[PDB]
């Protein structure tokens, strides 16, 4: 793997500081590192594709070294830099295309295609150069086994999940006390709703808890606590529980009350938030508490009394929200964010050329699915997938 | 190696060792010119001198 | 072009390099490139501006070589070094705004300003040095047809559009059906209305249908689709067509149902998602069209059967919706986005200096005219000036 | 700081450059500037720790310059080079903690730990190398008394703030004129309301307007202008101003007419938009000024009619809404932002160290009250932590 970002790293130096008219004191060792890696690269014979639709190709390597004579680069220099590197960066295009279309149960670290494994033979070794990205580098950190990390911006951590619970309930669904939520990428919106808002509720008051595990930990997340949710404020009819039926939803929106935001981190209390908005840090956690309370009105106007009476018949349900945003995290394995296109080059490959569904990862690289059961042998697919995604995306615009 | 003669300038900032060690694939040969080129002494103080 | 990229990275390179203390081998080539751009530039002389406001500045370099031997740079070194930096650091930002504040309905791509075709000489070619940047890049690969890119975070793509279409109406607006939609920046969010909730439709469902062109094509696109429409879930007061008068709608949201959001590339469909929601990739694609109904609940409560009468008077009004984000893309043309700030630089420049309005672009440079008629030299223009603003960023702050 | 920033640049250089085979030609400045550090470091002794919780360590510098024989660099070469490296990432790990959990009130800008101010003396200027990262360049910029600039993608410049204004108002909350605003994070969602509908306004027309200050001036902004603000657009129930009493509101959207938007620095309108949404640029604004209208429309169906009668039982309220999103914005000070990651990464130090309250910054690192009362003192102190975190986030993941 670093054979291979190491191809691609110096080719994408060749193209940037190979140009007409430079000094060669700009590319003395860049073309060091580039004649390296052409004299390790000749008489060896390579083979990628044959899986779904990729095509399989043959690639040959003999390559003239290029020259140290210019003080200046000129015209035929560039012409035949860039036509030893054309060549070059459709081998690694493929190269990396074969190795993202392949996933493994077992090693799934490992090289899946033949031209990467090929390429973590000792003889290339000698192309190494440098490993600044941010992936390689965390490649290399985790096959040393240390501590590792990735920034995401706005981490798609929560899988998709739109759903309700119901503490009370009747089979008219017309006096019901529970919880609605959604949970997507990195934003959670909770209400709790009472019908009867609260009337006959110990000391009126109404609890709701939500408790949202995450399926990795996170660590120095910025996150933005706003205290209502939008997405659950206007009528609905929603189909029950079973599907057999549907119930209506209008509610009226009061603030919610003692609003505690708890992050824990294997059960033990990491950072908590009491009533506190806007934005907060959590440095350490794996599963967020959110426990709010809807409080009756101790003292109501006209109006607002007339919402809310101490009969059955309610037409308006008291509800109360949390909407929890997700910034910035870092985490020691790989995700998918609303920044990079990694998740997006990996499905457009294998979409693209028809790759038949795996035993690693599942239709369609639906996330969703991912994130819901990310196995360690998914994350250990998942991370050489999108490594040598970012590889790619290094040389292909 | 078969390689056409240096032509080395005097006064060149290099050293026909540090250019060939450039110019030269063989990786012996290539390694044993580094050596002699990158071969210093190491200053030590040792026992106050 | 890519020599005024030079002069602004050799600059760049040489404030944050050449410092007090650091070993003379940690600077040795950037001082030889240096050099190079005093000896090109000696003897040449430039003039900027005269358009609009911007003042008229005339330049000349008579700057001698740093040639001091040392092991570390002193202050007396990096004072001389800084003398030369400022001088062609004004330079530079007079250059590359004086080609931003300008427009050519004809050969857009082409420098506008005389400073930049001067430069564009041959003589002027041996400062090129290393055109790493993204948009220097993209340059450059232009100019060699291959294929470019451009990552955007949430691509600016869809011109702003607010607006509804009545498929049934009548004078009083007592009993519509149509549907509602705002497309802006990246969001597309529709929803389907009926006042009579499918009850004589057949098989009481109604067909809503959303086609979103795109003036162009993106590629491994990451998206994330909701099943609301949060914009469209509350009481409005809507001028009608003809904004005659007024109607009301009343909306109470059900699910969407059999919904299908499809990518099409020239009318065939790269990509298609029934009735999932979350994340989902388009690698592909130039048209969004988004389908999806609105089923009568065949089973209600009291309550819901009370909101839905099959009579005349529709208090509540069926709604359902979709919400479509573009979370990051890929496209072969220059846009806005919202992680970027070039749109923002050259409109900066261009009020700031009260430039007359050209023949290109759109008055004070409204991002939603350019992106309605994004015409191929009006891209040509957009891609010269966000490159220029990306050079000129690289050296002010 | 330059000089722990230099130490971070070349251990993170070593890290990811001296890698097993690379040739030694791609690594030979580095090893010189590795050499240097080890002489300048060799036979210095610090001291690190001995706030709140953080440990008290000594660190000792007696290690041995890394070869300079091989050809390229094997297994051996890279062991003995990790094995001085992983030491001198600690100590500079270390020195980075102690000074972000420092803070003065006085001179908040110098060095605060003893490990600093001891690299602030003149021996330690040969290890300086190269400052090309953005938090470092503004450092030395504003050392020089220089432009600075930092880019921020969704900039936190608004202290959170939820709340209403009530121009018109009776105890029994029945009919209210009025506004009620969210300003939080880089988004305002402000919303007139009227129950009366304007029946008894001069013209049917009643004015809204929102002034926002802002703590620091912004430049070249990219904003998002919206015509309704989502979040006051359904029912809900809301504490008196004095919290004896609530009051129900029960939005009626229409669509505001005479939008105005101004971005003015001080005092004077610098960019003015009328009657336009979508994106809008900002080039230089510390105030934002939004003024709208609720229009009572002229012509309505009887289902619009009857909403607003005109007498006193107003059941539904007039609302007419704006929303303003920063999406990107240049600014001279530090600020929090979405993408970036130090906020929580100085946040996260002093929550684990339990670093007790200092005399500079809130409890906690609220940003709120930070960005509330961002004061001087408050803002060299945040500019110290910030390149000092991001000094620290070069070596640990
Ligand atoms: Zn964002």
């Amino acid at each position: 793997m670093d054979v291979l970002y190491s191809l691609s790293k110096t080719l994408k130096d060749a193209r940037d500081k190979i140009v007409e008219g430079t000094l060669y004191s700009n590319v003395s060792d860049l073309i060091q590192q580039f004649n390296q890696m052409i004299i390790t690269m000749n008489g060896n014979e390579f083979q990628t594709g044959g899986i779904g639709n990729l095509p399989i190709r043959n690639w040959n390597f003999n390559f003239g070294l290029l020259g140290t004579t210019l003080l200046n680069l000129d015209a035929n220099y560039v012409e035949t830099a860039r036509n030893t590197i054309d060549y070059f960066v459709d081998f690694v295009d493929n190269v990396c295309m074969d190795e993202m279309v392949r996933e493994s149960q077992r090693n799934g670290i490992a090289p899946q295609s033949d031209s990467l494994r090929k390429l973590s033979a000792i003889k290339f070794k000698r192309i190494n150069f440098d490993n600044s990205s941010e992936y390689i580098e965390n490649w290399n950190l985790q096959n040393r086994r240390q501590r590792t990390g990735f920034t995401f911006h706005k981490p798609n951590i929560f899988p998709y999940s739109a759903s309700f619970t119901l503490n009370r309930s009747q089979p008219a669904h017309d006096n019901l006390m529970g919880t609605m939520w959604l949970n997507a990428g990195s934003e959670i919106q909770v209400a709790g709703f009472d019908y009867s808002c609260a009337i006959n509720a110990p000391a009126n008051i109404q609890q709701f808890e939500h408790i949202v595990p995450l399926r990795r930990v996170l660590t120095t997340a910025t996150i933005t606590l706003l205290p209502d949710a939008e997405r659950f404020s206007f009528p609905r009819v929603i189909n029950s529980a079973d599907g057999a039926t549907t119930w209506f939803f209008n509610p009226v929106i009061l603030r919610p009350n003692n609003v505690e935001v708890e992050f824990l981190l294997n059960g033990q209390i990491i950072n908590t938030y009491q009533a506190r908005f806007g934005t907060i840090v959590a440095r350490n956690f794996d599963t967020i508490r959110l426990s709010f309370q809807l409080m009756r009105p101790p003292n109501m106007t006209p109006a607002v009394a007339v919402l809310f009476p101490n009969a059955q018949p309610f037409e308006h349900h008291a509800t109360v929200g949390l909407t929890l945003r997700i910034e910035s995290a870092v985490c020691e394995s790989v995700l998918a964010d609303a920044s990079e296109t990694l998740l997006a080059n990996v499905t457009s490959v294998r979409q693209e050329y028809a790759i038949p569904v795996g035993p690693v990862f599942p239709p369609g690289m639906n996330w969703t699915d991912l994130i819901t059961n990310y196995s360690p042998s998914r994350e250990d697919n998942l991370q050489r997938v999108f490594t040598v995604a970012s590889i790619r995306s290094m040389l292909i615009k | 190696f078969g390689m056409q003669r240096m032509h080395y300038r005097n006064g060149d900032p290099q050293t026909p060792f540090q250019i060939a060690e450039q110019q030269i694939q063989n990786f012996q040969v290539a390694n044993w010119l580094h050596f002699v080129n990158n071969n210093y002494f190491r200053q030590v103080v040792i026992d106050g001198v």
